[PDB]
């Protein structure tokens, strides 16, 4: 999990001061929980963004959408921390929203909004937005929570993706196969791919010189390492 | 160690090698695993995604981690050990 | 005027200003409480026409009662089931204002209606009595076809048989969805929701039968257009396609989907084939109608008796009732008898070439055998078929004779 | 000892042949550490990039990825204090599974 | 006799936003319905048609009135305004008026 | 739709001042609302509950549980107001609970009963509970619906109450008929009510309605309230004998206690 | 009129007929009705069970759906209260509107 960049991330909304802190989703109000607890969310939902870092990559992000409710419990509302959990490996990053002044108005349905989150493609992140103050001991919930599902680089906007190209979306394999003789395509990577057919061959590293030059072997698949893989992403045939 | 004292500021010790990414092998596995939420609100961590996949000896991968619990106020934290399951591999009888 | 727009205004009286503050408004009298003062004298009614829909329009007449201006405001009431509605009209006449005498009217554009339907009027405060006016609108003036397409928009369904087979088109539009269903005179035939146009193909004897069509819409208004009373060959056809049924030895019955005067006679039919002999006289033309029962006189059956059919004064239907059953024809004679007074009793011979009488020295085929037809009648070989006080009928074998 | 650093909180303490046996074996590495509980962690690295079949013999088609997650850790602060720890987040490869990889062409 | 809004809580203003066919099921359904004038000098509606139904039975095809299926009234409450203090002021009501007449198949129990 | 009586309603519990209202089914809330709302109520249900009198009658009423949020809304909330909304008709009662106390923790669940509210057998309801006040114009619902289904008479439970003996579940005239040239005889009830016996015949399983014949059997004395009375009827196989009660609780849509003949 | 008071403390005058005088036929009727729920918070009632037919006739009695004749909806004229936005002189507003309160079947027009 990652940040998309540490710059002044405000989540303020005209008529509130959220100023963003860092966080661990261990709330001190879990550590000393506070009777009062303030209600759920409402309407929670997730949808994806590209967002443009000042070194010019595309990152996947996650941006959030879920509003309050217009019951009492406003008042004790302090802050909404935003979780993002990895489900197959557990790797949580949480961000504290904390809210200055009081949402003591109704007058407008607030609405907020946080999309620095760097997605990974193909990686699922249950998204949850805990009140703050966390409830006490056996209590309501107040927490929302969905699953916020990715499409792998086979999505057409997703492929060109600095995550994805870098994993080598955009590869073409270009495989010809006419003794038998077979040829392939080479991307700018001192890395050693491989022609798996039953038959087992190795190629070693490209230099930097044959950054797209086609090669073969003689006596049907491919598979490249990489920085983004070292043993896992598309094998062309 | 019946006393300790310990500092909640966690500090992430996973400034890992960012360009390493993540897949989700729980279709792509021989041994596939679904997904299972653990939800205690008083614990960290509060959900824990545990695996209940389902010579196919398709062991759960098992492994236990400590767990910052809350005891009730008669007592009020309680720091456990819980033996989850991670994945699922594929081993011979 | 009579035509008007999709609203509702005031035709004014002139001088007098005027204007309206209809929102279906609450409308209740009160109490009639004392003091010039303008106040309504009659209620006059003119059927005015909406558009497009019929709605009775109203006037009230107005005048001053009692003991620099002068303003008043009169309620116009409403009631029609299952409607009641309210509606304000201001009338204000310059101070061309007299006591004791009329001054004007004003008058109201429409009023929904379908039936019985009356009105009120009150002044606020109510000043005087409430007046009162019922009417009873007409369920057919010339205009009132083309008004409303209640009465001119029936579906259309128009046939056509040039080539010997009834094809009903559908001159309805094309997204219509409306229902078609077919009924005798009631037993209904068929029905099927379809899209039209379209073409149903239907026969000349199935058109006997009646048609009606619909729009698939709620409170559907359904056309039964039966226009084949005029087509004389619909007739033709039932009768040929009637058909004459032996229920039992001694009784009969005439089926046919619709029911008209007919009469039925007795028949006689040769073993040689198509030629066949009616039995009329010494039997008479008995009045029959379709679905009803008729027991013949007779007590024992013959295979080669037949019914003749009269409808409409012409023979239509003829049938060999008893060959479905008794079949195969008997090469059998039939022999009349008759029986008068002091106990006479009188034997005739029925022949394809005539009748004649027994004994007889004619040189007709039954005469040459009549005493010996005699002795088989007397001795009871031959089969009787009807008896009666004055008269009778034999049939008998002609195998042992010829065979 | 509760003070006027309120999240530092006191708590009270409480406390395999798949290796072997596995399509995918692999290598558990001993992170051992004297400043943090536990002392010991035990960290499987794949031993082939691929996957072993019945046979047992490296087949590229099969990979052999390391299944991770992210674990806990109590580390001593200051250092070489019995009475003290600090919570920590590491993420420890706990096992090697064996997965089909994505494969299109024309 | 009242003017303004004072010191009553459920005293309220009211205002003019009050808002030709299915008229003759009076004798066009199976089980058809009197129209009754209950008219009341200080209740708007002034007239209310209630739904008396005219035949226990249910009135087949042939027109002959059969007993062997049985009509029930429909009715339902309504909000109507009488006059209190007997200006223009009024009260509400709950009162059960009948609308229509819906007939029904009766309940049989076998043995 | 109606209460069980007009006793003291209390619906005092452990630490609340809470006094059940009579009310017209608006509330002030409605005509002059308040910006501040409490929350919805939760774990709402409604269960087939059967309360005696004082007199012995015996009226199915719909028991009313619903719990209070967690949320710190609590610290503005007035009350809730019930209701009982008939499904065929729109009458509807709905009776007030004036928290006098203000509620401020929630050391418990708090649990809240109302079982005030008489049925009917055979017939549906919608139960509903507003908390209060209500809430501004276009704001979230700030209460909870449910549907409520009371049984018929056929329920073994049903069949003893008021409603389902004054309309005669637990009549048992077995009627039966005799080959005559037929007569039927079955046994009245305890209510001065006409009866109407309807014969007709069914030849076949066709369903064809070959006679029909109609005897009106006038209100019983006193003296025959529960005797047996025979009735021959005309004839002209399935000659079915329908019998139907005009008890004032059904004007013409009772039971209709029926019988066949058999061919032999 | 234009401008009424309405005293909103209603007087109940449905006090009858505490005893069961009442069934639901939407089930058994030979022109079946299935019930609608008319939510809206801002008017009094705020729910309302209107109704709405299940087929275009009735149903005969063999127990499919006939055409012979027109299953329509019985209405009727309910006065129903409306609380009006801020922006009005008057905050409270009275509307008359059309529900189905029942369906019957009913002869066609025209045969
Ligand atoms: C069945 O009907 C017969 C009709 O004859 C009843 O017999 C007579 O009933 C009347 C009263 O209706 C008595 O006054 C007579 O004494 C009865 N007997 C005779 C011979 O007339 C008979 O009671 C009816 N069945 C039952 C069980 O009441
Ligand atoms: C937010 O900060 C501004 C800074 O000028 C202050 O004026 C305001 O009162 C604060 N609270 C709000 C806007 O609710
Ligand atoms: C939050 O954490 C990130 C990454 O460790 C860091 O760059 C940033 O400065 C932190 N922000 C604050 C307010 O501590
Ligand atoms: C209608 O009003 C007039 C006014 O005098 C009255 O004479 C008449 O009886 C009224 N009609 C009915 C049917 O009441
Ligand atoms: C049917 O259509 C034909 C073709 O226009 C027309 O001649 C005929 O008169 C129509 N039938 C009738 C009954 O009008
Ligand atoms: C009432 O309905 C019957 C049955 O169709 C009909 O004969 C009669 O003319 C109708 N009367 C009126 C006034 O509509
Ligand atoms: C409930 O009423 C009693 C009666 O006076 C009172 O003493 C008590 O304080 C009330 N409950 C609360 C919580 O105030
Ligand atoms: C309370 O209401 C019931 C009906 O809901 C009524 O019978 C009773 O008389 C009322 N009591 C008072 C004091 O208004
Ligand atoms: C009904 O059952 C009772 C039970 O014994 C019997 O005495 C009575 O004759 C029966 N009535 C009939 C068959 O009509
Ligand atoms: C008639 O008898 C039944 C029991 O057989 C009883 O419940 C009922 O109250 C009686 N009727 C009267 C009016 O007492």
């Amino acid at each position: 999990l990652r940040l998309l960049d540490h710059r002044a991330l405000v989540c303020s909304q005209p008529g509130l001061n959220c100023t963003v802190k860092n966080s661990t989703c261990l709330d001190d109000s879990w550590i000393h929980p506070r009777n009062l607890t303030p209600s759920s969310p409402k309407d929670l939902q997730i949808q994806l963004h590209f967002a443009h870092t000042q070194q010019g990559d595309l990152f996947p992000v996650a941006h959030i959408e879920w509003t309050l409710q217009t019951d009492a419990s406003i008042l004790y509302l302090e802050g909404a921390e935003l979780s993002v959990l990895q489900l197959n490996t557990n790797e949580r990053l949480c961000v504290r929203f904390e809210f200055l002044s009081k949402l003591r108005h109704h007058h407008r349905r607030w609405r907020f909004t946080f999309s620095h989150f760097v997605v990974d493609p193909d990686q699922e992140y249950e998204v949850t937005v805990h009140h703050l103050p966390k409830p006490i001991p056996d209590g309501d919930p107040n927490h929302q929570s969905k699953n916020f599902l990715v499409p792998d680089c086979e999505h057409a906007r997703m492929k060109v993706t600095t995550p994805c190209m870098s994993s080598g979306s955009l590869w073409d394999p270009n495989i010809t196969v006419e003794q038998l003789r077979v040829s392939f395509t080479l991307w700018n990577e001192s890395t050693h791919y491989q022609i798996l057919l039953e038959h087992m061959h190795h190629i070693p590293a490209p230099r930097p010189e044959e950054f797209h030059q086609r090669s073969n072997v003689t006596l049907v698949q491919i598979q490249p390492f990489f920085s983004s893989c070292l043993n896992d992403c598309l094998r062309h045939s | 160690p019946r006393t300790v004292m310990v500092n909640l500021n966690i500090h992430n010790r996973n400034t890992n090698t960012n360009p390493k990414r993540s897949s989700d092998y729980y279709n792509r596995s021989t041994s596939p695993w679904n997904l299972h939420r653990n939800e205690d609100p008083e614990r960290y961590p509060s959900v824990i995604w545990e695996a209940k996949c389902r010579h196919m000896n398709s062991v759960p991968i098992q492994q236990e981690i400590l767990v910052l619990r809350r005891e009730p106020p008669h007592c009020s934290f309680r720091l456990e050990k819980i033996l989850v399951s991670v994945g699922c591999t594929c081993v011979t009888p | 005027e009579r035509l008007v727009g999709p609203q509702d205004a005031t035709h004014c009286s002139p001088g007098l200003s005027c204007r309206l503050w209809d929102s279906d408004i609450l409308c209740l009298p009160g109490d009639i409480v004392p003091a010039p003062v303008l106040a309504p004298t009659h209620l006059q009614t003119e059927l005015v026409l909406r558009c497009c829909d019929l709605c009775l329009r109203v006037a009230v007449h107005l005048a001053v009662h009692g003991h620099a201006s002068l303003q008043a405001q009169v309620v116009l009431s409403f009631q029609a089931y299952p409607t009641a509605r309210c509606v304000l009209l201001e009338v204000q006449v310059p101070a061309l204002v007299q006591f004791g005498q009329s001054v004007g009217s004003v008058v109201y554009d429409c009023f929904e209606a379908a039936s019985e339907v009356r009105i009120w009027s009150y002044t606020q405060p109510r000043y005087e009595k409430e007046l009162n006016h019922t009417q009873q609108l007409p369920d057919r003036g010339l205009e009132v076809w083309n008004s409303i397409p209640s009465c001119w928009a029936l579906p259309w369904l128009n046939v056509s048989a040039d080539g010997d087979n009834v094809h009903l088109v559908l001159n309805v539009s094309e997204e219509q969805h409306f229902g078609l269903s077919l009924y005798w005179n009631p037993k209904p035939r068929w029905h099927k929701n379809l899209t039209g146009p379209q073409i149903i193909t239907l026969n000349h004897t199935d058109l006997v039968l009646c048609i009606q069509v619909w729009p698939l819409e709620p409170d559907s208004v359904r056309t039964n257009i039966c226009p084949f009373r005029e087509d004389p060959r619909a007739h033709q056809n039932l009768w040929q396609a009637a058909r004459l049924r032996l229920l039992t030895l001694q009784s009969w019955l005439l089926d046919a989907p619709c029911s008209l005067p007919a009469e039925a006679a007795l028949c006689w039919r040769a073993p040689g084939g198509d030629p066949c002999q009616p039995l009329v006289p010494p039997l008479s033309w008995e009045n029959v109608t379709v679905d009803k029962v008729l027991e013949f006189p007779l007590l024992k059956g013959h295979p080669n008796l037949c019914v003749q059919v009269n409808s409409s004064e012409k023979l239509q239907l003829q049938e060999c009732l008893w060959a479905d059953s008794l079949g195969p024809l008997k090469d059998d004679v039939l022999l009349l008898e008759t029986r008068g007074p002091q106990d006479n009793r009188s034997l005739c011979a029925l022949e394809p070439s005539g009748c004649t009488s027994l004994p007889s020295k004619a040189s007709t085929r039954a005469a040459r055998l009549g005493e010996y037809l005699l002795q088989d009648l007397q001795s009871g070989q031959c089969l009787q078929l009807w008896d009666d006080d004055l008269g009778a009928l034999w049939a008998c074998p002609m195998d042992k004779y010829i065979h």
